[PDB]
């Protein structure tokens, strides 16, 4: 925020500039979006079954 | 969870026959000769009414 470039500037997810991340301040951070592309079974019938992402850190510079 | 078989799906229909292809009504006369005599005369008529979508008729 210090600096010419960056005077009252924010971040936001892509294509949805009410979200917005970061506001003046110094936060470093990585948006990850997600699409998906799907074929439901023939005839099946479900509610509410949870679709369930695991994130593991292997190395960290 | 519920596994549809896809087979629950109808449209129905009616159909009906409740009349006869044809209906004969008769206006017919009377032969009056004497005993043993040779002549011809007009005897009358028969009126044949056609029903619903009936075309053609081949009667006995
Ligand atoms: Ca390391
Ligand atoms: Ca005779
Ligand atoms: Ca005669
Ligand atoms: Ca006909």
């Amino acid at each position: 925020p210090d600096k010419t470039g960056y005077t009252n500037t924010s971040i936001w997810v892509p294509g949805e500039p009410d979200k917005i991340i970061v506001y003046n301040e110094t936060k470093p951070v990585a948006i990850l979006n997600f699409k998906a592309f799907y074929e439901a079974k023939e005839g099946m019938l479900f509610d509410s079954l949870p679709v369930i992402f695991n994130f593991q850190v292997l190395q960290v510079g | 969870t519920t596994q549809s078989p896809l087979n629950s799906f109808y449209a129905t229909g009616t159909a009906q026959a409740v009349s006869e292809p044809i209906d004969v009504e008769s206006h017919l006369g009377s032969i009056t000769p004497a005993a043993g005599a040779q002549g011809s005369d007009d005897i009358g008529y028969a009126i044949v009414w056609i029903k619903d979508q009936v075309n053609d008729v081949k009667l006995k």
